[PDB]
């Protein structure tokens, strides 16, 4: 089996694209994440997903987005689609001004709290240091 | 009758647990890079877990940090899918 | 010329992160039950990953938990697949 | 090209630990069922043509021992590596028969520069363990 995809619209895409931090965050901006927020939002446009690009949110305002979405109404849409672009640590996301749990903002979705997204598939891609380890890689 | 609550959910992180994720200031991040572009040509052609192993190979083969400081110069890295996904993921 | 020393890997877990694991004293694991069934009917088949989402399924779906004890009773389980692969993996 | 050389003369090891009593300081029970599973691992991966090793009970120090040792064997004409592991856990632990230990550890073993035999290899890490004590309460269809 496979999901059905096949709903009038594909889903939500939405782009959280984090680049300028309060310097009291302790983080350098992300340089090229531009790049990648526009990138994301042609790739998704050709998928035909509804992509929201929102920019530089508080940790406060992307767990007010989070809510605010997963309180619409999914039925008629295939599957979410959600894309968090910022710094990072290890189940940690980062707000413009201080980090956010990964496990708080995809509970919104969850199966008993997004009734309409029940079933459907909840992808979320995240672009993130989730440490301080380096890959010293192997020659082959 | 009941499916589990965290069921249907797919992480597509950039990076091993523990690992720094790295962005090149022109191209993008590497993760992201590889990811619009396998999207691209296999969307049409492939599940999204084969898409995404094949973004697994293009961020672990082609991409190679370079860097002044040798603490942070020639180094790799390799996304991690975490699959809680019941079905097949068809963009067609 | 190189790839991240933690390429290749796959982490086959048997339930999402934070959660208990589900063990039936007469059947075994939920979760290696329901694997060694998807094994032994899609290896020729399917790929890897395609093999673990039909494992997904079936421990979603089919398995849920019975306890006298009330705060154990009713209870759901969903596997999670975290793959560092960077390749299609086939037992065929 | 995009799909993992199997064509080896052996598919390699598949290594059960089997983890069923563990010693009254632990706390853990007995784990019931869980012999099933290890004879169901056995002729699963018997048809998928693995050198099947089943070992019982083990203490965390025979793990990593076994780990190691199993680290450094040459696996040159091999097409894989499979470890299954039926214990006790928490979020990245594992327990021998004696206490915990960490999963990192375990598998540091097999990385692509410690395990040179293994290298762009497929190593399958298998986990019938405890992640944490919170419990899936589902939701109905």
């Amino acid at each position: 089996n496979s999901y059905k995809m096949d709903y009038p619209e594909m889903g939500l895409c939405i782009i959280i694209n984090n680049k300028n931090f309060h310097k009291s965050t302790g983080m350098t901006s992300r340089s090229g994440t531009d790049v990648d927020a526009a990138n994301l939002r042609e790739t998704f446009r050709n998928l035909k997903y509804e992509v929201r690009n929102k920019n530089d949110l508080t940790r406060e305002e992307i767990v007010e987005l989070m809510r605010d979405v997963s309180k619409e109404d999914h039925s008629k849409r295939s599957s979410f689609v959600c894309v968090l672009l910022s710094h990072g640590e290890e189940g940690i996301i980062f707000g413009t001004n201080g980090p956010v749990d990964l496990k708080k903002i995809t509970n919104f979705f969850r199966g008993d709290r997004c009734r309409s997204l029940t079933g459907k598939p909840k992808l979320f891609i995240i672009q993130a240091c989730r440490g301080t380890e380096l890959d010293c890689g192997i020659e082959t | 009758h009941k499916i589990p609550v965290e069921a249907d959910f797919l992480y597509a992180y950039s990076t091993a647990p523990g690992y720094y994720s790295w962005r090149n200031s022109k191209d993008g991040s590497w993760f992201i890079q590889s990811l619009c572009a396998m999207l691209k040509q296999y969307a049409d052609k492939l599940e999204f877990m084969h898409i995404l192993t094949r973004v697994n190979r293009k961020v672990a083969t082609e991409f190679e940090s370079f860097s002044f400081d040798a603490t942070f110069h020639a180094k790799k890295q390799i996304p991690c899918i975490v699959s809680m996904l019941t079905k097949e993921l068809y963009f067609y």
